[PDB]
RNA sequence: AAAUUGAAGAGUUUGAUCAUGGCUCAGAUUGAACGCUGGCGGCAGGCCUAACACAUGCAAGUCGAACGGUAACAGGAAGAAGCUUGCUUCUUUGCUGACGAGUGGCGGACGGGUGAGUAAUGUCUGGGAAACUGCCUGAUGGAGGGGGAUAACUACUGGAAACGGUAGCUAAUACCGCAUAACGUCGCAAGACCAAAGAGGGGGACCUUCGGGCCUCUUGCCAUCGGAUGUGCCCAGAUGGGAUUAGCUAGUAGGUGGGGUAACGGCUCACCUAGGCGACGAUCCCUAGCUGGUCUGAGAGGAUGACCAGCCACACUGGAACUGAGACACGGUCCAGACUCCUACGGGAGGCAGCAGUGGGGAAUAUUGCACAAUGGGCGCAAGCCUGAUGCAGCCAUGCCGCG
RNA sequence: UACCCGCAGAAGAAGCACCGGCUAACUCCGUGCCAGCAGCCGCGGUAAUACGGAGGGUGCAAGCGUUAAUCGGAAUUACUGGGCGUAAAGCGCACGCAGGCGGUUUGUUAAGUCAGAUGUGAAAUCCCCGGGCUCAACCUGGGAACUGCAUCUGAUACUGG
């Protein structure tokens, strides 16, 4: 659950580490994403000789949140904090070469299948 | 490993480690014995523990898990400490 | 066969301990002038009998601590 | 262990080997303890060709030194020739 | 007999001069490149840059004379037949020449690559004393009598793969008791305590349970004291620059005692003393593998550390120990990081600074070759197998020398 | 394979830089402070041996030039082996710790210094005399050299205690 302003660690090694949300694609007056959702981005903190930079502006995909994901029996998977995984502004495929930390299955998208194979983990 | 001998010899450095481990540990206890009679003031019970560790600390020098060296000073330090005391 | 160094007893403090100084006269490789050096030594003085100032003569030995491989052999010299 | 045995030196095509005592593990131009005879496969037999100091080679073998298949051919070889 | 018995100057300030002083040239040298040109050969050299990243092959195996063994192929065999009656194909059985997979032994610590790190657990010279040391070697004795397991295999089962799960079952030079036990370890001594393993070749009376016994020789196994080689450790001197770095230090310096190592040691811990280093350059900062030697110079020096050889250090990065005589392991293990590959999506796999080769960087540096014939290494009694060590071949005028 | 014999025919095998002084090698034509050369000086505005072409010549030769690079010449970091009045260089002056140096005699010591002996200074490399590839490069025997270090024993003039 996810809106502007919210910060996100990264899921990847982009080489970003801390990236802002500055708007929730898919909608006029949309408030928020969660998993699966793209996002566009600013990136606040990234590292030296990475994929990308601090000041630049590009799509993520959320895999991560505190609020969670709802499954069919009424289940709850829920995360201790909101991650994303960068995403070319236009081909909105991945950035990363490599994916860390748990994602869930409701990224099995034709456009995400690169993310659930490099996870170490999916729930 | 990547070679057929290495991936062998991965495998019986482990039986090995294992073999070796117990047979120490084991060792280790019975020496660790005599310390703690040391420790209470008895000759008898530090004597007594001696000499059950003396043929173990000896047969696993012999036996290459310990050298010959180590086997010895055990049972001198030990030997010099309780004939200190009584 | 017994090499030995002389040396004058430059510290005293430790117990059991002396730094000794072997100094030397050395020709310099390059300008040919007589130069002198110095060679500090942590030396072993059991019973501490050597006093600050004495002359005395040491040998090396094995290692007695992280920076003693001599002792005393004998005072020589003492109290100027 | 300690073995004796050629050192290939020369040249291309041109083979000249220095007889030496080795740990067995230092490469073969490598590292040794001391020479002791040389072998040159080449040599016109016009004159000499092949040189042991066999009271030295003696020596290390008395003290348990390993002889090459082909030094323990040139000293038959050199035996024999006197 | 001989073996450092060797040393040059020119142009350019001035109208001209002498002095001062820099710039420049003649010389040797090079792992070179580029431009023009280019016939052959012998010997040598060949990523100096990105310790940048690497597809594919190959670079570490071997022993059936330790062991249960057969699945391949090779014969052999009572007995099935090819039968055209000595030629034979298959059903069978390890009977044996061998041998996949497995246990076991020895080797994977050598050989080969690199110079990142390191101004010192480095190197060089010269000395020390507290130690271990596979294979090889001399000496003297052992090699007795037992026990419980297990891979392979069999049955059932999970995986896409990697690789597993159950229960069976079995061998040995795998593994463990027990005995034996000193010129061994502990101990003043009295005493106390410690090991092991078989496997082959041939054979005379003699004979059985036809396996062999027994006879004999080879070989491996255990113990202890030596030799040889290897390695660990300690001290002194030397081994770059900087003060636009002057103070540095709590395991710090020493002492006692316990622990620890193969061994001396603040190696470690407790307690005690308050030391230890430093202008003879400590501390901090920059740089760097050291040497034999190489180039130059009459020399003294200056510059340098490819190719060869010695030492050290490293093995994608950071950390760790396990096995082992030896490693904190170059083609081993574990953790973490960076990165890449496979996947049926659940999970797996790898580390060229070995030899070729590729991308990248660069002014610039070669063939994904042949062979174990020779020398040398590993295993084996041997035969032999393995060996990108090595021997060779290919490429380039890169250099030296020879010839056209 | 090395090497030896035979066959065919001069047949298939010459380029590169330079020529003003330093520096071996000179003329013409073209250009005209242009186009251009240039290691240093310095060439180019109408005779340019200096640019560019030509003929001629010099030096090298399967290479030749240019660039890069170390040492040399450079006595130009001067230990061997230099300087500071006017050329670069005496601190504006003094006191003074550390340090360097220290008059003269005797005795002593024996660290410096000197002598001898012994061990070590790996091999290769360098050098000398030989040997082997048709020669040479290359390979190789023996020597000499490693001018250094260390221990012991002496010498005692000089320096130090
Ligand atoms: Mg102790
Ligand atoms: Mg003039
Ligand atoms: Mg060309
Ligand atoms: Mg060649
Ligand atoms: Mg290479
Ligand atoms: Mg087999
Ligand atoms: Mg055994
Ligand atoms: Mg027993
Ligand atoms: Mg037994
Ligand atoms: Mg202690
Ligand atoms: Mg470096
Ligand atoms: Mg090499
Ligand atoms: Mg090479
Ligand atoms: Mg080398
Ligand atoms: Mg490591
Ligand atoms: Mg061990
Ligand atoms: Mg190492
Ligand atoms: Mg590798
Ligand atoms: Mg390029
Ligand atoms: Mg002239
Ligand atoms: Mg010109
Ligand atoms: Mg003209
Ligand atoms: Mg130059
Ligand atoms: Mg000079
Ligand atoms: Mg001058
Ligand atoms: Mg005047
Ligand atoms: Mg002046
Ligand atoms: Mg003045
Ligand atoms: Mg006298
Ligand atoms: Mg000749
Ligand atoms: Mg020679
Ligand atoms: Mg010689
Ligand atoms: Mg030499
Ligand atoms: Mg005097």
């Amino acid at each position: 659950m996810i809106q502007e302003q919210t910060m996100l660690n990264v899921a990847d090694n982009s080489g970003a580490r801390r990236v802002m949300c500055i708007k929730v694609l898919g909608g006029s007056h949309r408030r928020y994403a969660g998993v699966g959702d793209i996002i566009k981005i600013t990136i606040k903190e990234a590292i030296p000789r990475g994929k990308v930079k601090k000041g630049d502006v590009l799509k993520a995909v959320v895999v991560r949140t505190k609020k969670g994901v709802r499954r069919p029996d009424g289940s709850v998977i829920r995360f201790d904090g909101n991650a994303c995984v960068l995403l070319n502004n236009n081909s909105e495929q991945p950035i990363g070469t490599r994916i860390f930390g748990p994602v869930t299955r409701e990224l099995r998208s034709e456009k995400f299948m690169k993310i659930i194979s490099l996870a170490p983990e999916v729930l | 490993a990547n070679i057929k001998s290495a991936k062998k010899r991965a495998i019986q450095s482990e039986k090995a480690r294992k073999h070796n481990a117990s047979r120490r540990s084991m060792m280790r206890t019975f020496i660790k014995k005599v310390y703690a009679a040391i420790e209470a003031g008895d000759k008898a019970a530090a004597q007594k523990a001696f000499n059950e560790m003396q043929p173990i600390v000896d047969r696993q020098a012999a036996k290459g898990l310990i050298h010959k060296n180590k086997a010895a000073r055990h049972k001198a330090n030990l030997t010099a400490q309780i004939n200190k005391l009584a | 066969k017994i090499r030995t160094l002389q040396g004058r007893v430059v510290s005293d403090k430790m117990e059991k301990s002396i730094v000794v100084a072997i100094e030397r006269f050395v020709k310099h490789p390059i300008y040919g002038k007589f130069i002198k050096r110095t060679t500090k030594l942590h030396v072993h003085d059991e019973n501490n009998e050597c006093g600050i100032g004495d002359v005395v003569e040491i040998r090396e030995c094995r290692p007695l601590s992280k920076t003693k491989s001599w002792t005393l052999v004998r005072v020589v010299e003492k109290a100027v | 262990m300690v073995t004796i045995r050629l050192a290939r030196h020369g040249a291309k095509k041109r083979p000249f080997y220095q007889v030496v005592v080795a740990d067995s593990r230092n490469a073969r131009n490598g590292r040794f303890i001391e020479r002791v005879g040389f072998f040159n496969p080449i040599a016109s037999e016009k004159e000499e060709g092949t040189r042991l100091d066999l009271d030295r080679i003696a020596h290390w073998v008395g003290q348990g030194a390993t002889i090459s298949d082909r030094v323990a051919a040139l000293i038959k070889e050199v035996n024999k020739a006197a």
